[PDB]
This record gives C-alpha cells, structure tokens and sequence, in this order.
C-alpha cells in the first residue's frame, strides 16, 4: 500500500491510540487503548464471539465485556494485550507491517522507564521492526503547531506530564507531573451524577460518563460565576441520551468535571490544577527562558477539546503570570491531534534520519537501549 | 452546517486586531 | 379453514388496521419530524446565514 | 428414510410432545404428554382393554380414562410415563429405536436440575441412547427465529421463564420467571364458563375447555374496552360445539382467560403479568445491553398464537420504555413449534458435535454428567 | 416511655428499620421497612382490616398483602411510606411524639441528595420535629466501633458503601461505592433454591428465603474447599422449617449466596468484589494512611453477621496486603447495630449540639439546608 518505506506513527497511550503513516497531516484511524473480554457465560453454540476483542471491537460489543486499558497513568502494564492493539493499530486498519517501516511511539521525561523500553521492545522483537523512536509528546505537540519553545499541557487521560521544551531543548527539572487526567474527571463526574440520582459502575457504565463528559461538559473561564448561573437556573442544563432511552439533564455539574483541572482536590490531589503546574514549569526555569514559555503555552492532547479551556487557561496562567508580559495560549484546531502529527514531522525530517535506533543497535544492546537513544 | 463562515471571519478580525495590536504593543514600546 | 382463513382476513384486517394505524402514525410522524427537523434545523441553517454574520 | 445416525429431537411440556428427528424443520409427530388409564369397573370380558393409552392413545380412548400428565410446570415427576411416552413417540412413529442415535431433549434454565439430571438418565439407561444434550427452550427459539438477542418469553403450558439473551451469551440474572402459564387459563376459564351455565370439572370437560381456549380465545390490545363491548353484545361472542351436540356460547371469557397473561391475580399469584417480567428482564440487564433487547423482544413457545398478542406485546413494553427506543417484537409462524426447530437447528449445528454427552461419558461420570456438559 | 428530651434516632433503610432514642446502647426495636396492602378481595365484613399496614403489621398480616419498601438501594422514592414507618416508629414504638425531640436519619455520604433532602423535608414539614442531623453511617459505625481511622464496610441490604476515613477525615477519592448487597443475595438464594426444587415467588415466599439466609447461609473461610464439600456430602447441609411445614435442605447454596459478595458475577454484576474494594480502598490511599486502614477494616449492617464472613474479609486483605503491616478485622457483637448505635452517639455528643438544624432554619431556609448543616 506504500510506496516508500515512511515510518508509521502512533501516539498510544491510556486513553486512545492514534495511528497513520509519516507524511500524512492526521492519523488514518483512532481506536480506543482497549481490550474487551466477556464476562458472561455462552449459551448459544455457534455464534462465533472472540475471547477478546481490540479497540474499537471492544467498545463495539461492550454490553458483555469487561474493557481494560493496557495502559495506565502513561504506562504500558499490559505487554500482551499491547501486541494486540500495536498490530490492530498499524497492520489491521494501515495494512502496513511494521516489519519493513520504522515506528515512532510518544511519552514524556518522567513516564517510567519500562515504558519506552516495552514500546521499543515489543516492536523489535514482536513485529521486527527495521528501527525505533521514541518521542516526547510535548516535542510532536510544538513541531505540529509551528513552534520550539513552550510549555505543552497534555491533559490527557490517566497523566498530565506538563513539559517545558526551549528551542528544542528538554527543560526536564521543570517538567510537572500530576495525578490528574481525563479518567479522573470522569470517575468526577459519575460521582456528581450519583448526587443527581445517577449511578455508574460498570464498565458500559463507565464508558457512557466519559461519553457524557466528552459531549456535555466545558471549562468556561470564570467558574464562580459560571456556578451562580448554573446553581440557580435551568438555563445551562443540558441533555444527555442514556444508550437505553432514559435521559440524564446535568446542570453546574457540566462544569464541575473540568473544573477539577482548577481544583485537583476535587478528586483527593494535592495541586491548585493545569494552570498551577504550567505556571511552575515556567517558574522552575531561567527567566530568560521563562519569558518565552509565558508567550508559548501550548495545548495538546486530551480535554484541550472542552469548550473555554485554552481560553481559561490563559486567564488562569496570567492571573498567576507577572505583569506587563504577553502570556499566551497555541489552541490550533489540530489540538489533541498535534502529537501525532508531530510524530509525522518528526519521523519524516531528513535530519531525523540519524535518530532512529536501529534493529542492529538494539539487537546489541537490549530494551534498555532506548535509554541511551532517544532522549 | 458548520459555523464556518464564522470561523473564518473569526480569523479576518483576529488578523485585524491582532495587527492593530501588534501596533499597539509597538507603538507603546518604542517610547 | 374458513374461520381460519377469516381470522387470516380479520388478522389482516386487523394488522391493516394496526399498519393503519402505524402508517398514519409513521406518516404523521414522518410529517411532523420532516416539519419541525427541516423546518428547525434548515431555519437554524438560516438562522446561521444571519448568526455568522457580523 | 432414516439412514443416517441423525440426533432426535424431543420437546416435552406439560400440554404436549413435539417430536421428530433433527435436520426436519417440524416434528414428525404430536404425542399430548399423556398417559390414560380407565377409571371404571368392566363388564364384558375379551374386550382387549390397556391399563394405560398413550399418547393419541388415550385422547382417542379418554371417554373413560382419567387422563394424567407426567409434567408440572415443565418438570418432569412421572418419569415412568414420560418413558411411555418416548418409546411410543420414538418406535411408532418417528420410527426410530434412540439406541441408534444422538436424543436431545429440553427444559428452561431453572427448571430444578433433577430433571435435566433424569432426562439425560432415562435416556442412557432405559433407551441407551448413544449420546444426550438437554437444550435450553429459549435458545431453541431463539435459532429458529434468526435471533442471536432478545427477550425470550415462552408463554407456554408450563412455567414462563423469560431469559435475556445477547450476542448468544445468558443474562441469567435478569431471568423473570412466572408461576403463570397454559394449564392456569385453562383452569381460569373452566370456571367463568361456569359462571354461564357451562360447569367443566372432570378430564372430558378439562379437555374440551382446553380445546375451546385454543380456539375462540383472544387477547387484543385493550382489555378494558374489548370487555366493555363483549359484556354489552352479542356481536363479540362465539359459539363451540360440544363433543355431545351441544353448544355453548362464549363473551368476555374469551379474552378473560387470555387476560391472566397480563392480569395473574385472576389466578390468586401476586404478579404484574407477562408484559412486565418481559420489560423488567430488558431493564435487569446492562445499559449497553437494552438497546438491543428492546429491539428484540422474542416469542417462544404456545399463547402466542392468540389473536392481537404480537402487537399488545410490542404495545405494552412500548408503554413501559422510554421514549427514542425502538421496541420491535418477533412472532413468526414457526410459533408453538419454535423450539422443536431450533432443536433441529442445534442437534445439527457442526460447532455442536462436541456438545454432546457420550455414552461412555455417561456411564463414567453418571447423571450429574448434564451439568458439566450441557448447561 | 422514655425520661428524657433527648434526641430520636432511626436507621431506617431498604431492608429493616432500626429505632430508639439518642443516649441509649440500642435500639428500642427494629422493625422491616415495610408498607403492607391487601393483595386479595374481602368476602366477610366487620372485619376491621387497613388499606395499609406497617412494620410489624406489615409482616403479621403477609399472609394476605403484597408488602413494599420506600427505599431502593439506599434511595427514599416512596415518602408516603416514609412517613408511615417513621410515624408509626416514632409515635407507636417509641411512643414520643417528633414534635418535642430532634431526630437524627441516616445515609451514605454519596447517597443521591434527594434522599437527605426528603429524610430533613418529612421531618419538618409532616412531623413538625423542632432539629434535624443527617447522619453519615461511617461515621456512626467508627463511633460505635471505637474507631476514628478505618474502612468502613457497611454491606447493607440497599447498597455497599466501603469508605475509608482517618484521623476523622474523610478519603472520598478512595470510596470504593458498589452496588452488591444483601436484596440481592436474598433473590440470588431464590434461584439457587429454585434449583434445588425449591421454587419461590410472592411476598411471603421472599421473607421465608430473607429468613433462610439470615438464619443458614455463611461465607465460610475457604469457598472453593467448603465447596468441594458441601457440594459432595450431606454432611454440611442444613435444614429449615418453612411455616407451612415443608421442610427445605441447603447444601452449598448456603455459602453461595454470601459467596456472591465476593464473587459479585453471581448476580451479573460486573465487581471485584468487597474484599478486592476494600483492598483498594486502603490502597487508593496515601503511604502514610494505608497503614493504619490495613490495621482498622471495621464493619456495620447486615451482611457482616453471616458466619466466617469478619474472617474470610481479614483473610482477604491479608493475602493482598504487603508484609509487615498487621492486617484486621474489627467485627464487634455491636454488628447490624454499628450505625444505630454511633446514631446515639453522635446525637448526644456535645460536640455535635450545634450541627442540629432547627426549625426555624429550616423554614427560612428550605429542604436545601441539609447541604449547609449536614453534608
Ligand atoms: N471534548 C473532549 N472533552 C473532554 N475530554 C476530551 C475531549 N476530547 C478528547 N479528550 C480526552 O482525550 C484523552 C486522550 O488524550 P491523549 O492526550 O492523546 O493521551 P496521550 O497523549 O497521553 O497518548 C481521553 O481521556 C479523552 O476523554
Ligand atoms: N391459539 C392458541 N390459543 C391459546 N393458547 C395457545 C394457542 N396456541 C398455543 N397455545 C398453547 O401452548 C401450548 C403449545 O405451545 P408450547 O409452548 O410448544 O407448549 P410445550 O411446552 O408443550 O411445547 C398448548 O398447550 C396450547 O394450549
Ligand atoms: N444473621 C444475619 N446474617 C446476615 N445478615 C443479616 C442477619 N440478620 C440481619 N441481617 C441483615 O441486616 C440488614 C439490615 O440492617 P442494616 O444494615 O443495619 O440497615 P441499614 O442499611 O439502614 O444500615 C438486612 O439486609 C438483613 O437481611
């Protein structure tokens, strides 16, 4: 199907997996990072069903199944069920084997090392992969988005890892990593809605509040205010269709799930929230970076699709910012997507030719090679 | 339909403002 | 194999009416969802060729 | 023709025997699950004369039998006749010995596990049937209707079991089951065909109210209405002739006795009726799992073959759903026989020669061997 | 009868209700949450007989009503009937009249808010009581238990709270909320009887099997040796007298159902069970909390009165807990009372004077100040 061995890119982590080729301006498809096995026994003879189903097959048949993420808070546990997803990702839906095309995969600094040493791994030894890299999210966000300084805000679903990049360059003593992201908003929000008369538990359960939340939930930039209109009048609620017909109207709560991101307390976190940890990301840094990570705060990833939130947090960023300086916020339309896209970048540049690790480095060296290579 | 005409008209005012600020943001810095 | 054959006919009629009574409701239904849907969501097209001005 | 070591199959109720051999698309023959024996002192000698008719036997002889049926709300008690029963429907006119092939027979889900245990039993030790497979009803219909999903509500002579099925899996936990069935309408309209004149007692006048009820009777989609007019005109009622020459003529227990499937406390049982174990077994199951049995709401069995019952079934789980489900039922023509056909269906299923218990299996493990292998 | 004006306090949830005054060690009585209605059509008259019954009349004349509870899963739906048992509770039993005494009603704290908001309304509104003190059953359980750190397993007939508290502070990102509990170990044990030829239905069916499990059933220390057993010999079976005279013998089901607390797929529900949620909710929580929670797992409701049940919970932790740590059970004779009786204590302690709600707040105010006063 391709004409030129193009490295394939996937940003796959505990939320969603990302896949396409290098060269290409978005992925060719997304799937779930998840894993579905029945939870029931059968009782018809002769109709087919898997033991496990992948990505978007899970969520598909997801009223029997138990859906696990083989990753978590931004690490893959899973290997086995990650082979599943890797080969779903870029042979059953790309048609490309990996086996003739480099692979370029996404983390962060302060995601433990087991991480990038599985990712390379399981591509070298399970798919044989000709070469290797692993990227920092935040580096794919700021080559997506036309810049080299910033701080990239990834938000994503079991992580936020916040990390400062200047020029190019990892700024790592600044990176903020917190124990807040897209699955806690949505154990958040089930939780507002069990106020409301709501109760999820289950799996299907679990699934449709982050359906919800995805749909019905935004920021807004002023909270308190926004809480005095939607505490006192029906006018911000909003409808949501249950799978079932039944109906679920959420009102200040519709808020009150990204609103953990300005009140991680919310979900039992020591932080002031996204906003804190942007501003100390820059301040951990010298003041002759600092001024260009206030002017380039970047959204990336997940939640950055909430309605109000590059806007919140530039009001929240300057509120904590010195004075007379220019903070800024980069929400290009191609937010959440900026990391593959990055990947394609980046993956593709013909100076990137010499950043690739090798199937003969790493038969050499072993999984720990990609400590020593990509960053 | 998608707001699109908007969208783009969102951009013309933004390239607007964000010259005259960027005049604005000059013409205060050059003392 | 009359009575049965009128329960058939009764059961058509029957189920005639049921489907008369169902596409009059799907015609009504039909009517009243093109009627408000087009007639919202298009009005709400042309409401956008107004709230997308300016 | 019967060259080829094809599995019987046996339905056995409370009402009647549908029995034939697999692969057909209907039972060869009807055997009323009955075994007849004379009441009354003889006189003349040399007059032949049974101490027991089976089977057609002792409908055609009833006028002096008491007739006993072997099976209470669907279990099997008098095994020594349902023995009867198999050898008569087996040898005489399926014109088969079982010795020589697979015998697949059924029971509902909950059916007290004695009587799978029993049915696999007689089968290897009094027939030595080469291999047994106790079915399950619901799933019987289930094949025979196209259906994979749905709520499968077997309103026959026995009990009413309703289990949820979907994607081929039980929803055991959502099963609603009935102590409300043929044998209790039957009773039901013995008495209001008393309050006309009409008094039915004895096996003869049990047998013609069956007959009656099978039919003249009725449920329609309103009761209150469809009785306001039977009880005001004549143009409701319906004549049956008597085995005696006589007629009676039938109003509002035409539909009275129907009735009892929506209305149980005509029968002294604290129930909603058939309509809401159907609805609450849809409710009883995952989120993700009802918009599909509301679009599958599956008949089974007998009752369902009454007059204005497919479209009162969709109507009243309609009434009892939400708004913007779809509730669809299915009531083909392959009505009170479904289950033998998905008999058939299964018996010859490639994915289900494994299923089977062996013999040797049998002899080894013994009775309690049903549970381990069919369900 | 009572000397005193003293606070009344009653623990009335979807199982049975528990009721004395604050200041004693026990409740006065306990009665089931129940509201009774005739189920039957009267043929004698001058028979005295109510359009309604409740508590203890509720259940002495069952023979003839279909009997409700108000409360689902927790949840106070029906208010009417609310009202009932608390007038008759407190009027009748007590024999005060709420008028002259504060009241103090109990709930999980992530309980949906119309329950404490109805529990503060009825009082008011209907019964005139001059305060109201919504009570967290945790925290009532730690004050009976004489606990202030620990998790506490509530296991309750509506609902599995399993919360973690220390040092007095809640941990509510650990509260590992799941919908198990004993309504449905009572109709699971139904299906398993049904199995064993047992079949039950009706009203009194269900408090005969409520009466079975509260009298035969237990967890056991090791469930897959008791049933290797149980499930083999009659050695651990055990009989029970129905009131009719029958008698029904129970072998492995008699673990089975309480087995299902743990092993949650029993009634379809999709949980890793109490003992694996109270893991987690110890584990949710900081390194220097999770000490003192593997020490402190403290027990209250029904549930935690079947026999080896205090023990197979120690077991449970113990075998997922890290060494060093000493892992306990608290399981004190104060069990299915905890909460009563911490309902006692915290009405009288003079720490707690100043979190009544008065009357005249309440008026002012609206149902709504049971989120300003109580939580
Ligand atoms: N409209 C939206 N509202 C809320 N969250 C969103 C929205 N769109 C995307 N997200 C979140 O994106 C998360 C996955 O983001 P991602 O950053 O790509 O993971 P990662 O980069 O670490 O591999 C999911 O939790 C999803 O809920
Ligand atoms: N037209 C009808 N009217 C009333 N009841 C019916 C009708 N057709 C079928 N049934 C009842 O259903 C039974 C046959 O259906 P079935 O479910 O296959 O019972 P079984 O368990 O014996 O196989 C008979 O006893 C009959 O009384
Ligand atoms: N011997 C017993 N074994 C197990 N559970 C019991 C026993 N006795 C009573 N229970 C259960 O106690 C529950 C009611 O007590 P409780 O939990 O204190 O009410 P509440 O939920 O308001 O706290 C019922 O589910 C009942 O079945």
């Amino acid at each position: 199907d391709e004409d030129e061995t193009t490295a394939l890119v996937c940003d796959n982590g505990s939320g969603l997996v990302k896949a396409g080729f290098a060269g290409d301006d978005a992925p060719r498809a997304v799937f779930p990072s998840i894993v579905g096995r029945p939870r029931h026994q059968g009782v018809m003879v002769g109709m087919g069903q898997k033991d496990s189903y992948v990505g978007d097959e899970a969520q598909s048949k997801r009223g029997i199944l138990t859906l696990k993420y083989p990753i978590e808070h931004g690490i893959i546990t899973n290997w086995d069920d990650m082979e599943k997803i890797w080969h779903h990702t870029f042979y059953n839906e790309l048609r490309v084997a990996p086996e003739e095309h480099p692979t370029l995969l996404t983390e962060a600094p302060l995601n433990p090392k087991a991480n990038r040493e599985k990712m390379t791994q399981i591509m070298f030894e399970t798919f044989n992969v000709p070469a290797m890299y692993v990227a920092i999210q935040a580096v794919l966000s700021l080559y997506a988005s036309g810049r080299t300084t910033g701080i990239v805000l990834d938000s994503g679903d079991g992580v936020t890892h916040n990390v400062p990049i200047y020029e190019g360059y990892a700024l790592p003593h600044a990176i903020m990593r917190l124990d807040l992201a897209g699955r806690d908003l949505t154990d958040y929000l089930m939780k507002i809605l069990t106020e409301r008369g709501y109760s999820f538990v289950t799996t299907a359960e679990r699934e449709i509040v982050r359906d919800i939340k995805e749909k019905l939930c935004y920021v807004a930039l002023d909270f308190e205010n926004e809480m005095a209109t939607a505490a006192s009048s029906s006018s911000l609620e909003k409808s949501y269709e249950l799978p079932d017909g039944q109906v679920i109207t959420i009102g200040n709560e519709r808020f009150r799930c990204p609103e953990t991101l300005f009140q991680p307390s919310f979900i039992g976190m020591e932080s002031a929230g996204i906003h804190e940890t942007t501003y100390n990301s820059i301040m951990k840094c010298d003041i002759d970076i600092r001024k260009d990570l206030y002017a380039n705060n970047v959204m990336s990833g997940g939640t950055t699709m909430y309605p109000g939130i590059a806007d919140r947090m530039q009001k929240e960023i300057t509120a904590l910012a010195p004075s007379t300086m220019k903070i800024k916020i980069i929400a290009p339309p191609e937010r959440k997507y900026s990391v593959w896209i990055g990947g394609s970048i980046l993956a593709s540049l013909s100076t990137f030719q010499q950043m690739w690790i090798t199937k003969q480095e790493y038969d050499e060296a072993g999984p720990s090679i990609v400590h020593r290579k990509c960053f | 339909a998608s707001m699109d005409a908007i969208k783009k008209k969102m951009q013309m005012l933004k390239l607007d403002k964000e010259n005259a600020l960027d005049r604005a943001e000059q013409a205060e810095a050059d003392k | 194999k009359l009575k049965e054959a009128e329960t058939r006919a009764e059961f058509a009629e029957r189920s005639v009416t049921k489907l008369e009574k169902s596409i009059d409701d799907l015609e009504d239904e039909l009517y009243a969802q093109k009627l408000k849907y087009k007639a919202i969501s298009e009005e709400l097209d042309h409401a956008l060729n107004d709230m997308t001005s300016i």
